[PDB]
């Protein structure tokens, strides 16, 4: 479990020198964008369950053979395995957005997902499609201004689109 | 897990009733709790009648004793050490006590580091006290409930790298865990600090080839080269047992192949001609 | 001429040496040196003499491999040579090409010029 | 799965003992029960197209808003009503499965495990399928001892919905 | 743990159609042969301990090097390991006869027996000879009529000879 | 590994290290008598090989229409051909096993990595089983009917063929 | 292993084609041949104790020094003669194996692979087992065409020793 | 492939300093014991084939089940596999004695032997016992003085007993 701060700390520990001035200048900018980071993380967990069901219907339409009998997500028991585990991507993504680093995302939700499926028979491609259907809706939920002050989050929202793309490409 | 549980051999654990200890005493339910303790803690080894620990049992009949204090007392007993502690490495044991007392394979290497400095300062008899007096034990096992395998379900808060270290631990219901061909050495001491999760291999007959351990200096899982193939799809296929032409042709059986897409179809045909069996191909 | 990417792969071990020789045979740094200067029947002979490490048997088999190269390309003829059953059994999977038996036989690098007798006559 | 044959097996496995007369008497209780249960399954398989047509129309007349309200969850569009006959067509399979197996195994493994888990997410009210099964309970047409056997699995599914 | 019934159920679940008429005609025959299945299973567990000792003496004569010193079954303890075990084949065989299916036999007593011996040093031949010496006596115990009504069960006894041959060939 | 019914008994009798018993030679003498019926059934499949690939393909791609629909796993003409070409490879290794009389050749070539290779490929395992299960009721039905041939009941031999497809089906889906 | 059934299989596998009539005719050549070969195996299994007693005594009379010379390799002690009947008792199994399999598969896989490799190390002269098999070749008591088929495997083992 | 010399070289390369005086004093001693190293290595390869057969008979007596049918070394083909191999321990041991370092022993004959057996079914104990039956005879061959000048090499013979014990304990 690493931060943006402890990323710089463990990197400066390996060289064994003091923290340089521009690194403190860069981390002072993270303090200024710190309140925008709580704007984006609070907006996802408020719309957490609404974006799980909405990405599930768009997945199970466009691959109809899953629900269909013989499919990997056919019975009501596996179906809940898949439907509820779509939160576990979002559980570890919004950890990484609030952390600002992809270390927590890597060793919990990324380290064995492409591992565990060969023994399970869950298609790798199907899982990737589902997370990529979360990404265009999770970015779109945090994008629109309604009752918040207007600011610029382009350089910060691209971190969120990188986090889902890190989660997608490591499996499929 | 069902139709993967038939292959992996974890269908008996998937629908396994909790034994408990309802507070009314009855000899039969107590007799069936005691088999449920010694089967999981001793890894389906058999207990003969001198090996029964009949004096352990007398306390169990009384109300004060709790399966939890009993499981402390079987692991501190010199019987359990004669099978597992003397004929094994200390890291293996730290890895092993999580399999019996907690039921899950070790998550991080840092959990392991804490145990060694506890084991040195306070002994092994206080180490097993720290496995039992854990919050993860008390949350899923009560005082009157036997430890069972929790490797399979979600047990929220698990890492999935530990989902596959559990399949490196026991090879089926049928196994002893002294009866795996790496028996003495820690199978996961390399995996815990390389921090990679190796390939799930299932047991025998359900899977045609059970004979795959991860090598020392083996091919990397994700690769960079296009590998001659015109279109980038590259797949990583490993073979388990090769008994093809001898001394110079096969210097090393169980070698991992990295083959791109367009020659994958001919590649499976060469491996079967070698008499080898494939445990895994993986896109990277 | 040497390729940096290919050399790196061997150290990593991602690519099998038999998959590595495919890089050098289908290298356009290699292709300009040998395919501009050599005819189709010499292109059979040079690939057998180096990759398979064997002399060609006769003349009629350079004719035999020739049709495949024109249709399959240079890469497709190399691909059919390396995935031949004869290459895969005798060299095996990870062993560098070499000449099999030379009790009293010319080294092939010395024996065969990079380019052919035809392309020399154009240079004069 | 759960079957009173395998219920006798898995019980004798944990004790590590042979099949005594305790586990053996559980077998013939399953055997002679099948002769009043297999033609209880034949009454449902012959009337397959009747009941899924009957229960689907019974749901719409009980809940008239489910045909009018706009939403994916409802049956306003055609693909909702196409998913309507799929769902109750999926219920009648497991009832015929659990009648033939003679236990509540297939009802456990294939229907009711996580059934209360999904209905919170897709806002499918379980009282929809309660009235769907209650139409099948009254209009199956089965009679006699066999009918009683087919009647419990319908009521066992209803208590799992609630 | 599967039956003959749940074999048909899980097979009919994958196709997703109703149970066909001849499948119910075949399962109605299993009801009629159901009382003969309790005839054969009750006869084995009554002669369980008598057929363990009798197959043990015929094994340890014809391979004398086992209880000879240096052998794998030499000392009293391991010897009881083998003796206790020969019931465990019979425990999981008579489960499969009463189940009428080989699914319970496969994932408990067959899934790791050929696995566990390379680490143990127990030879393959000893197990094969031992179980194949059970089979000709277990069939012979259930064959003879003494004080039972005469019937025909050759189509059912061949299932028992198949179950030991499944247990034998998966190890040796 | 490539095994027979004969070398099944040989490698089993090698492990015990004793001579071949008399009833084993009595059983193998029966395989000689049913040997000519085994060539009756194997010759009938390869004559109807290409006719049963196309006929099982249309019944598959009707009843799962989303495959050749766009976005499906068998949509484009290349993947489609591979799937079509493959359905022979089940039949190539099944009729090997019928003529062998043993499932060892079927296991280590066409069964050992099919349930393996699909997680990396995205192909649906369940659908494939259906495709092979649509071969089985037609392959049994082709060898069942008698036209211009001696009539005998091998029902004990055709059940081996229905076991071989069911071995090929259940190992994937 | 090698069997003219599987010889037809592995040949059709490398070409990647179906079992045509080329591979199919190799099957009935194996089938008919078994009826002259299975009672060729029955002549050896019935006479099992005769031949291993006969060939072992034939070796000692041919080579009289092998009973007198002190060494592990020889048959001076009792455990040498105990290992004597083990070795020729192991030859007659594979001949009955390769007669029943109908090919030289079990002779290849179980006997002659590395047979010239071990005899250089343990200084077992192969001419010992040459005279051992030649006694079995003359005294197996089999008659007719079936005996001739059985005999080739005796002569195929002799050429592998030399 | 490392020496005693290149052991010191690659160790002195990592510190990046010149070679110290006592390291050259220690390597000068290896020059003086260099002629005893050729005494011990020449004595093993002269008795190479005699110690393979002699350790094989003592192994296959004391574990008779390997020889017996069903065993891992039963047939004449596998038997040559094991017999041929026992030279390959001795091939890589006498490399390491003449090298004076265990680097050549480790990455060829030690790096995958405990690996390759789980897929092969060859037991660990048989391999361990055989190597350890070579060690007491290989030390005993180089120990006895017959027609050589008498010297002291107990500090050098213990390296050979360490090399077999390194080869034994890495497998079993
Ligand atoms: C001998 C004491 C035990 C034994 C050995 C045994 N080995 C094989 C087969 C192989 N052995 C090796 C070993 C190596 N190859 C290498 O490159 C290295 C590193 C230097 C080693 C150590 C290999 C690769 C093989 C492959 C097979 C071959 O011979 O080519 C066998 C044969 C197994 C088979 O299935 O045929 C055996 C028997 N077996 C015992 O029982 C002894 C205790
Ligand atoms: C058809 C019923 C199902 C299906 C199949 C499908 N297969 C592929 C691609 C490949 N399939 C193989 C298969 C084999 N190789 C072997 O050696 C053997 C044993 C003899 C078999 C069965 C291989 C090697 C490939 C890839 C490369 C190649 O074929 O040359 C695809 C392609 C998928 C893609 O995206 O490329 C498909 C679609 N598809 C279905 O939906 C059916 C269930
Ligand atoms: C066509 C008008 C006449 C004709 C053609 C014909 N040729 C062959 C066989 C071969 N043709 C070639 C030709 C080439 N090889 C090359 O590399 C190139 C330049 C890129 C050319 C033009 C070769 C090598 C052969 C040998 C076999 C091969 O195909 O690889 C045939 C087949 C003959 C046979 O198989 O014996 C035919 C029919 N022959 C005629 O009848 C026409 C008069
Ligand atoms: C093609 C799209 C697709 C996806 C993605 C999918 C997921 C999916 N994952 C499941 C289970 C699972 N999912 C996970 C994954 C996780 N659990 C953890 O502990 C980690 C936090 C996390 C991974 C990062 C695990 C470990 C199981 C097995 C749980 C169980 O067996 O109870 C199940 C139910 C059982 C199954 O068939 O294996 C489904 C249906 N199904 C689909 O059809
Ligand atoms: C942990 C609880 C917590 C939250 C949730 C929080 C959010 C938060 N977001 C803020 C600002 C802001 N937040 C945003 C966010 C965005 N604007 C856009 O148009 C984008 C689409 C989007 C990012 C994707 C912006 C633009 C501002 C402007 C002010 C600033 O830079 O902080 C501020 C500044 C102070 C204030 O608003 O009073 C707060 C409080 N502060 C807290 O203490
Ligand atoms: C019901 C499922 C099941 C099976 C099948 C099972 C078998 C089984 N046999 C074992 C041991 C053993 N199994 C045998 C069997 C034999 N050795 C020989 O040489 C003979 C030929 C043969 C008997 C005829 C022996 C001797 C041991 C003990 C080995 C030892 O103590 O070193 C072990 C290791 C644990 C222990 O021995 O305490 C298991 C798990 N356990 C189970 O839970
Ligand atoms: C094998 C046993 C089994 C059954 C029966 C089952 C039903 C089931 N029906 C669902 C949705 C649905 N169920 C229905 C059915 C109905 N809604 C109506 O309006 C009608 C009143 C009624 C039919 C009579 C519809 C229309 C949907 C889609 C709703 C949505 O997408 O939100 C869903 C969630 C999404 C899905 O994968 O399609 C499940 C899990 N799942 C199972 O595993
Ligand atoms: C040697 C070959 C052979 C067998 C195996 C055999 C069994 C056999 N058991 C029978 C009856 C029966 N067998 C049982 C057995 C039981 N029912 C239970 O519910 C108990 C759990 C169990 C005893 C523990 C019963 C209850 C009957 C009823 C008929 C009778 O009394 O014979 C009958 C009567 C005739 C028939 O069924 O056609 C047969 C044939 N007959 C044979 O010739
Ligand atoms: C519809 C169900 C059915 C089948 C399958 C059937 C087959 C069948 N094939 C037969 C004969 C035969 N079948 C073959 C076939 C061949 N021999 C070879 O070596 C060739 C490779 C191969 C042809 C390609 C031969 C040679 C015979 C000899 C007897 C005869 O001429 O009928 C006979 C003669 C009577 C008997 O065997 O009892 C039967 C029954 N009869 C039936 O009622
Ligand atoms: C299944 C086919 C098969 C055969 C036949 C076979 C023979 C065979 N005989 C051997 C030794 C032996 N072979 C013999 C036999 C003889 N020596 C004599 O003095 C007599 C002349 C002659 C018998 C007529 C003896 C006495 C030994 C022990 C020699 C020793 O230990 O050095 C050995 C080496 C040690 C062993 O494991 O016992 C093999 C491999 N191995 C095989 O796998
Ligand atoms: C039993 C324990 C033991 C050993 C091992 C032993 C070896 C040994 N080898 C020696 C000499 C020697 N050893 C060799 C051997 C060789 N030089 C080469 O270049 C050849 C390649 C190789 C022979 C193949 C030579 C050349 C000498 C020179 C001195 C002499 O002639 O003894 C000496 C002379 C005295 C000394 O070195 O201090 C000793 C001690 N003495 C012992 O007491």
């Amino acid at each position: 479990t690493l931060d943006v701060f402890t990323k710089v700390v463990s990197q400066a520990d390996s060289r064994g020198e003091f923290l340089s001035n521009e690194q403190l200048d860069a981390l002072a900018n993270v303090v200024k964008e710190g309140n925008k980071r709580l704007d984006v993380v609070n907006r996802i967990t408020s719309n957490a369950s609404a974006i799980v069901t909405n990405a599930a219907r768009a997945l199970f339409e466009e691959q109809p053979q899953l629900i269909a009998p013989g499919g990997n997500a056919y019975t009501n028991r596996r179906m809940a395995a898949c439907l509820r585990d779509m939160e576990i991507i979002l559980r570890y993504v919004t950890y990484a957005i609030l952390a600002g680093d992809a270390s927590v995302l890597d060793d919990r939700c990324l380290n064995g997902l492409r591992e565990t499926y060969q023994a399970l028979g869950t298609p790798g491609s199907s899982v990737a499609v589902g997370v990529q259907k979360m990404k265009d809706a999770a970015v779109g939920i945090a994008n629109d201004p309604n009752g918040i002050t207007k600011g610029d989050c382009s350089q910060l929202i691209s971190e969120v689109a990188s986090y889902f793309d890190r989660a997608a490409a490591a499996v499929g | 897990i069902t139709t993967a549980a038939s292959r992996l051999g974890t269908e008996p654990f998937s629908d396994a009733p909790k034994v408990e200890l309802r507070p009314k005493a009855s000899r039969e339910e107590v007799e069936s709790v005691i088999r449920a303790v010694y089967r999981h803690v001793l890894g389906n080894d058999y207990i003969l009648a001198s090996e029964r620990l009949v004096s352990a049992e007398s306390l169990l009949r009384d109300g004060n004793l709790t399966v939890r204090e009993f499981v402390r007392s079987v692991a501190k007993s010199e019987l359990y050490k004669k099978k597992f502690f003397y004929n094994s490495f200390q890291t293996r044991l730290i890895e092993l006590n999580y399999k019996h007392l907690l039921g899950r394979a070790p998550y991080d290497e840092s959990e392991v580091v804490y145990h060694l400095d506890l084991y040195q300062n306070k002994g092994y008899d206080a180490e097993i006290d720290s496995y039992i007096d854990s919050w993860e034990y008390q949350s899923n096992f009560g005082d009157n409930v036997v430890p069972y395998y929790r490797g399979f379900e979600t047990q929220v808060g698990q890492k999935t790298a530990g989902f596959n270290r559990i399949f490196r631990l026991y090879r089926g219901y049928a196994n002893s865990d002294r009866a795996q061909v790496e028996g003495t050495k820690s199978r996961l001491a390399r995996e815990l600090a390389s921090n990679k999760a190796s390939t799930i291999v299932g047991p025998s007959g359900t899977n045609d080839s059970w004979g795959f351990r991860a090598s020392a200096d083996v091919a990397p899982k994700k690769n960079l080269g296009n590998a001659v193939g015109e279109g980038d799809r590259v797949y990583r296929l490993e073979v388990t047992g090769i008994r093809s032409p001898g001394y110079p042709s096969v210097r090393r059986s169980s070698t991992v192949f990295i083959v791109p897409y367009e020659r994958l179809s001919d590649k499976i045909q060469q491996v079967h001609k070698q008499g080898g069996k494939i445990v895994s191909v993986t896109s990277a | 001429f040497r390729q940096g990417n290919l050399e790196s792969q061997l150290k990593n071990r991602a690519i099998s040496v038999r998959d590595f020789v495919r890089g050098l045979a289908k290298s356009e740094a290699f292709k300009t040196l040998v395919i501009k200067s050599n005819s189709n029947y010499r292109l059979v002979e040079l690939a057998l003499k180096r990759l398979l490490g064997r002399a060609p048997y006769n003349k009629d088999e350079e004719i035999a491999w020739s049709i495949k190269i024109a249709t399959n390309g240079w890469d497709g003829f190399v691909d059919a040579l390396l995935d031949s059953e004869e290459y895969q059994s005798n060299f095996g999977e990870n062993i560098v090409p070499y000449q099999r038996r030379r009790y009293k036989d010319r080294p092939f690098n010395l024996v065969t010029p990079r380019y052919g007798n035809y392309w020399r006559d154009k240079l004069e | 799965v759960k079957t009173p044959i395998t219920e006798a097996i898995a019980a004798a496995d944990t004790q590590g003992r042979f099949l005594g007369n305790t586990e053996l008497q559980s077998a013939r209780g399953r055997y002679e029960r099948a002769a009043a249960s297999l033609e209880a399954a034949r009454g449902l398989t012959s009337n397959a197209q009747r009941l899924i047509d009957g229960a689907t129309q019974a749901v719409y007349q009980k809940f008239p808003y489910t045909t009018q309200t706009p939403g994916p969850q409802f049956a306003a569009d055609s693909r909702g009503k196409s998913k309507c006959a799929r769902d109750v067509g999926h219920y009648l399979r497991i009832i015929t499965y659990s009648l033939v197996a003679g236990g509540t195994g297939p009802l456990d493994e294939y229907l009711i495990a996580g059934l209360a888990e999904i209905n919170s997410t897709f806002d499918l009210s379980p009282s929809w399928y309660v009235e769907a099964l209650k139409h099948i309970k009254a209009n199956h047409g089965l009679s006699g001892q066999a009918a009683n056997e087919a009647n419990t699995y319908i009521d066992y599914a209803i208590n799992a919905l609630s």
